[PDB]
């Protein structure tokens, strides 16, 4: 059914099911191992907007985990605390064991509200959200995470194989062509988002206005 | 691990009397408890399951009763036919018997 | 209709080994289950042990768990039981005795063989 | 398409064993210092290909979940494990 | 006793992987049209023994899950797996 | 320890542990499954109050669980929304995960009230209460169901192997020999009940005092 | 050190499979004359040193489950069976 | 990686990974087993005042629970209910499924409060926390339990291998050297408490002050 | 550059075998996936079967589930199809077909090699 | 599991002409169809992916929408080399085809 | 009482091997564990490898981790250490240590063997 | 991972005087730290455990103290036997020990 990976002379091969070894001892299970990985790698528009376009809502469908041992530090981040315009909660609490993504580098947490037709969030493409050594179907409230995906492998028996800055954020629509943006330095000082804007331009940013208030 | 208690150990009565006999245990059990009859030769038979439901092709004389751990086994009118020796099998947690009751005349 | 067969009764010696067969008709042989029961010369009885109505689940006194070894054939309708090891105690007259309830359930037992009351010297 | 040769990880030091006695918990890190980070800048396309093998894996991981009622799956490599057994016993 | 030797039933696809990309959830049907509806006309006295193997079953299952502290179980069949490879190994 | 059941030449056997098979090469897991059975097969007597009868309460026992991968159609689901009298809840909800029944044909969805001593509803033999893909000791507050067995199996290296009427209903007693019980229609009408009743009479019923109000 | 080389255990009747109809719930008890009471006297230092083996299995024990994000482990035995057997095939 | 214990003609030895045997088949898994053991077999001062010496307090690490299936009989089981002096919980309560440690001699039950400086209650020397086949890093609020480890262990093929006190206390501190405890017998009676005091002695005095009040 | 070669054509008898082979260049053979359909005279398409970009996951059609065997080899820039037990219907113009989309998803299809009009007698 | 429907089965129209064509199916599904041509011998042609995506090299006369079942697939001003035979390919849950669409004159 | 008996020194070349003997006595040998220190000459300490005390659990030290195997045997009140493959950088006093704590924790070491001063060349 | 820094490297002082050694670490750890003696070419011995648990037979001049990475070791009335060289060894997480403490006079 399922593939798997393995490492034969340091390099790669593939085997669903019938492809034999009778090289591999597989000598134990340590050595077999489930890693995560994130998009960054395959150099998608990381911004904010299309986030919102990379995603969606929908109901009828449960959520399900899945644990990894070990995957990728994240150049992007992103939390959530959502709530329906009228006030309502869109996304569902983060249950027990989770927390967020351990090791990040550009927190884009985020606040705001629009429409969440759909009591979860789904990837669109059908991809991950990606939390402490665990992924999800879907997005939990108030939690860190990234998105990625996972590969299982083994390895033979040889060997094995920081900031966290915060970033915020305020938007509605979310998931609309109407979505709207904004980003935070202070209390009243923000400004209309575009995808351009990296999380370093913004960081410098933070000394531009933040001197000119 | 649980044990009964037949009593009385037999009788010697005689036939039309009525007879109730006893059965106990050391746990409590509920009406999962049978009676059977075998004379000194012959093959048994049964009489009651669950300490209530009486067996096809017997008379309506023999009835019992009980819960937990007492347990009866009540019959008016008797006859020859039922001065056979009597048991009390468990079936709760093992199909556990006992030391068994036998009938007699004077 | 509910005709069991006992065997025969055969003397064996101390330690030594037997096995039963009880054949049975009358009904469906695989839709209920059997067992067997023991009584001494002058004594009360004991069970022995017990199988599913197909096979799969079997049972055992903890007095005999290992020296015995039941079995039957329903394609035969045909009980067995293999033995073995044996001490004076086995001395009994061991029935095949077949279940009020159906599918390997109610341990209490409607019929009973005609018993062979097997020995040791 | 991009693809990052490089890579960099956090893993966890299931074990390795370099261990004194701060494995207790009452007197260990909380959730943090505990994730060794390796790096790695092996074979190239390597990686590349490992990136494109998980994008694929995708499709089956899901009707995996999908085709069950369990939540927390834990049991997949040792049902892998086991597979392989009977793939070769 | 009663027994329906007809059959049918309503297995998952776990497998049969005739995929396109409705395997993705967003798109995807939400718990139902996903569980193929097999029928069956086979040997008739086989599902009677079936039948009354559940029903024997039932015992020993009872026995298991009493005999644990898990809620929901998922561990069965590798169990028994494992336990017939060491019973030929 | 417990049995299995497997399928050699396409009919059945049984074996504990030590009877051998050096045959069946036990290719992979996926052929070994686990499937659940409902009573109607064995043809009880499938009416509303021997269900009351077939079942009981007690506590000091805790629900237990377990997975199968398939079963089969339910000519008779059941549901119950329950209270004591007093207007405390009968039952437990049911956790996360679990849900309905999915595929039934004749839904009897039932409320009432009773005196339920005990904080679980077991069944009396020691049957299960199926619910998607998964069964328990017990039944859970507001959702449907079935009744039936397990069995576990193996599987040669072959192959493998609508519309959900609502039904309501009244009741009190509720696991006694006093049980009450009443029949749906409209707002006020109903009926008392009869064990002769079928899904089909009374469905039939839904035109004639449909009718006649 | 102090070491009481008798023991008293509370084992369970996973098996043993001394039952009637008992193993039903709903007659059943509730949670207790269920779990076996067995008594050992056997070889006294066997015992110290069992005692001795857990206290120092601790701590890669705690590792492990430090290692993981699962709360309720069941997996362990298994593992360590499988592992078996791949150290032996 | 982890150790394991074996059973080799009714005697002990030991082996991580590399020891062979072609002599233990391993014929089945009910053979092998999980085993808790409690540390009154080590002999430590069982009295009350050192258990909160024995542990602590911390936050930042979850709990994490295991299943064993055996155990020892306990001659010091211990519960707990205890709030901060504020009026606010120190502990968390016991999730679903666990319960008391079901085999006791003498339940050590406590109230009391103090600061509990830590949102979970670790053993010191990391031990665990023993509940109804299954330990704990921690403690659970309101809840049996006893302190002990665990071994695993494999067994050959041949076999397999009650009154339950209560006693109650007082106390303040709580984790501290200014920690108080007191006994109870009545409502009022009292006494400040030593670690001479067993509970032999003080079931002793529930006759002497029982009679003198 | 992307030049599929549909290899020659071949009759066999009913029941016989075949091993196809179809060839690609012009872009990354490993990066993408592939599958085989076949038109009939005077007919439309069906799907037979279908490869991962790197060989792990296989998909194939229910009507010649196990009939058919795919496989490939991305070192030689090479498709393959093993086929056996072939009956009349099986008759038709197979081609070899590369995705729109990359890596082992995007079923439907950019190219179309020449097809090979395959005969049973 | 899942069946198309082609519809019309053809054409017989001139050049300048513009035509819809439509493909029903048995179940819904979003936007993941396609479309293709081909001739009397010729290897097909894609013509659009996800039921709008045009593909490169293609006049931009080509152009269908859809949603659910319904799916269309409009052109104006057709040419001799629009008067290919052209098929609607499901991809949603298996790759699936139907009975195609001719094209021709008068 | 507690005893240590540092084995001798032997000269090994470049790439050797070697089984170190280090044998105690004054206590229960078992219930202690033990490890392996070394020093260079005119240089500080550095852990080697640790077992525990009876032998299930190893510890190694990452700059010899594989190189190294230690043992012991709680029979014959023995420790041991196997060595191979050995580097120059290897030349140093290695010791037979015992803790203070007992029952395998308490890394820290009570006693100290005598030690021997191994070479390479 | 982590590593030690004993300080002072040494010192050259005479007997009476009182000396404390300081042993800092690049992370955070318990009373779970040691100290050690040995001379040119002796065993070495050791002196406390846990940072200020002092060993049997050892005078009490000898005590240190400290908690996170600071940790500390005061003598005073020193000896001649006092003059070996002095080791920390950490046990925290891995066995670490550093460039030790030699002692002499003038
Ligand atoms: C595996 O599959 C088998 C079937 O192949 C199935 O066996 C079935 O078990 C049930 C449970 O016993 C059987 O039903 C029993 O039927 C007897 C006799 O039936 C007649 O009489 C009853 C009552 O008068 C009528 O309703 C019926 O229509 C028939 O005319 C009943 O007497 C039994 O009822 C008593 O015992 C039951 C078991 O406890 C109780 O459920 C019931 O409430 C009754 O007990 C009450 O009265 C007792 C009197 O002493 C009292 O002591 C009790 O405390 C309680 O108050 C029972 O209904 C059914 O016939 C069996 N089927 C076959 C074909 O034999 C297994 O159940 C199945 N395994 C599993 C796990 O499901
Ligand atoms: C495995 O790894 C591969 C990469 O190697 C990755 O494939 C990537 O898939 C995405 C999803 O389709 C691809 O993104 C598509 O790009 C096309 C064309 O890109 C140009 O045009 C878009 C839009 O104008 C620009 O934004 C872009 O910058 C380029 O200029 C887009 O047209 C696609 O958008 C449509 O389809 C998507 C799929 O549904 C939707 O997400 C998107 O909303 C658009 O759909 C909307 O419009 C439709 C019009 O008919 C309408 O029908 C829909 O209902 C909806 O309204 C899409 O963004 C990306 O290019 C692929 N990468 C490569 C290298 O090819 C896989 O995703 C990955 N696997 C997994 C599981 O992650
Ligand atoms: C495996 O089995 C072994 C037994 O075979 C068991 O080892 C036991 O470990 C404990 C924990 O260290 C040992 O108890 C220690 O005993 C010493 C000395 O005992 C005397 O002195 C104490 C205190 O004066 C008296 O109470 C005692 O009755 C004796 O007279 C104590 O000094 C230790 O206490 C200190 O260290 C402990 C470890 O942190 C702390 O729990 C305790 O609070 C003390 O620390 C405090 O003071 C320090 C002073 O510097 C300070 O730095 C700290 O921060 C803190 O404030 C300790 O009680 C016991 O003797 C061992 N048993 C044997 C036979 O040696 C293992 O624990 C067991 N494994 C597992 C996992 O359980
Ligand atoms: C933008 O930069 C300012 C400083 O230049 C940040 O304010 C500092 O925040 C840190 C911790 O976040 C504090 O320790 C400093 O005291 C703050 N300094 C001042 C002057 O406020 C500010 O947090 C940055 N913006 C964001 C969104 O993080
Ligand atoms: C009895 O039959 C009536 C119709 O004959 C049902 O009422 C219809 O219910 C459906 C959906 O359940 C609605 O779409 C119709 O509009 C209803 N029609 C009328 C006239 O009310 C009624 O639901 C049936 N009874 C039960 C219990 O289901
Ligand atoms: C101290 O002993 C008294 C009796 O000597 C206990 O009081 C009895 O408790 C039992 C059950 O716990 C009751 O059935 C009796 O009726 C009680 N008798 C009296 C006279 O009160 C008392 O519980 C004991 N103390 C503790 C803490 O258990
Ligand atoms: C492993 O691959 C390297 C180059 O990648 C090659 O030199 C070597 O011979 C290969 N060895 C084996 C055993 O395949
Ligand atoms: C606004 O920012 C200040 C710090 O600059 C903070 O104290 C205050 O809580 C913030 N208020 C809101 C509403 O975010
Ligand atoms: C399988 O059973 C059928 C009849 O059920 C019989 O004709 C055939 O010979 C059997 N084959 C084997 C291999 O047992
Ligand atoms: C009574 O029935 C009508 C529909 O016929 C429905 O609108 C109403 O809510 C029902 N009321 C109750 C109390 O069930
Ligand atoms: C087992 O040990 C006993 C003593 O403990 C000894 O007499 C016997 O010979 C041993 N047998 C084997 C097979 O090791
Ligand atoms: C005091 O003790 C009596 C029994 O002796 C009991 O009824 C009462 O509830 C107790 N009160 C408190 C506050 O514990």
């Amino acid at each position: 059914s399922i593939p798997l990976g393995v490492i034969h002379n340091s390099t790669l091969q593939v085997s669903d099911v019938d492809k034999l070894v009778c090289r591999d001892k597989l000598s134990s299970t340590n050595q077999l191992r489930s890693v995560g990985l994130n998009l960054e790698g395959n150099g998608v528009a990381t911004d904010v907007p299309s986030v919102t376009k990379r995603w969606g809502f929908r109901s009828g469908v449960p959520p399900k985990v899945v644990n990894y041992e070990a995957g990728e530090w994240a150049e992007n981040c992103y939390n959530l605390e959502i709530k329906k315009p009228d006030g309502s909660e869109c996304l569902p609490a983060a249950p027990d064991g989770i927390r967020g993504f351990p090791r990040c580098r550009y927190v884009h947490k985020v606040s705001g509200t629009g429409p969440c037709a759909g009591d979860f969030a789904f990837h669109k493409e059908g991809a991950f959200f990606l939390y402490d050594r665990l992924a999800s179907t879907v997005i939990y409230r108030g939690t860190t995470f990234a998105e990625g995906v996972v590969a299982f492998l083994i390895l033979p028996q040889a060997k094995k194989d920081y900031y966290s800055t915060t970033i915020r954020y305020q938007a509605t629509g979310f998931g609309t062509n109407e979505t709207e943006y904004l980003f935070e330095v202070d209390n009243l000082t923000y400004v209309q988002l575009e995808s351009r804007f990296t999380p370093q331009f913004l960081l410098q940013l933070n000394e531009t206005i933040y001197a000119s208030g | 691990d649980i044990v009964l208690t037949q009593s009385p150990s037999t009788l010697s009565a005689s036939v039309g009397d009525r007879v109730t006999i006893t059965c106990r245990a050391s746990q409590s059990i509920s009406s999962w408890l049978a009676w059977y009859q075998q004379k000194p030769g012959e093959a048994p038979k049964l009489l009651i399951s669950d300490a209530s439901s009486l067996e096809s092709g017997v008379p309506s004389r023999f009835s019992g009763s009980g819960s937990g751990t007492e347990f009866t086994l009540t019959i008016s009118s008797l006859q020859p036919d039922d001065f056979a020796t009597y048991y009390c099998q468990q079936y709760y947690s093992s199909p556990t018997f006992g030391g068994g009751t036998k009938v007699e005349i004077k | 209709q509910v005709q069991l067969v006992q065997s025969g009764v055969t003397l064996v010696q101390p330690g030594g080994s037997l096995r039963v067969s009880c054949a049975a008709s009358g009904f469906t042989f695989s839709s209920y289950a059997m067992s067997w029961v023991r009584q001494a010369p002058g004594k009360g009885l004991e069970w022995v042990s017990a199988i599913s109505g197909l096979g799969g689940s079997t049972y055992y006194a903890d007095s005999v768990k290992g020296r015995f070894t039941i079995s039957r054939d329903n394609s035969k309708n045909t009980l067995y039981l293999q033995m073995n090891s044996l001490r004076a105690e086995d001395t009994a007259v061991y029935y095949c005795a077949k279940d009020h309830r159906v599918w390997a359930a109610g341990y209490h037992f409607d019929y009973w063989g005609q018993g062979a009351l097997v020995t040791v010297s | 398409p991009k693809c990052n040769p490089n890579l960099h990880f956090w893993t966890t030091q299931d074990e390795g064993a370099a261990i004194g006695l701060a494995w207790i918990p009452y007197f260990g890190p909380a959730a943090e210092g505990i994730y060794t980070e390796g790096l790695m800048h092996n074979q190239d396309g390597l990686i590349c290909g490992l990136r494109q093998l998980a994008n694929e894996t995708t499709q089956a991981l899901q009707l995996f979940l999908r085709a069950t009622t369990e939540l927390r799956t834990f049991s997949i490599l040792n049902r892998k494990a086991i597979d392989f057994l009977l793939q070769r016993w």
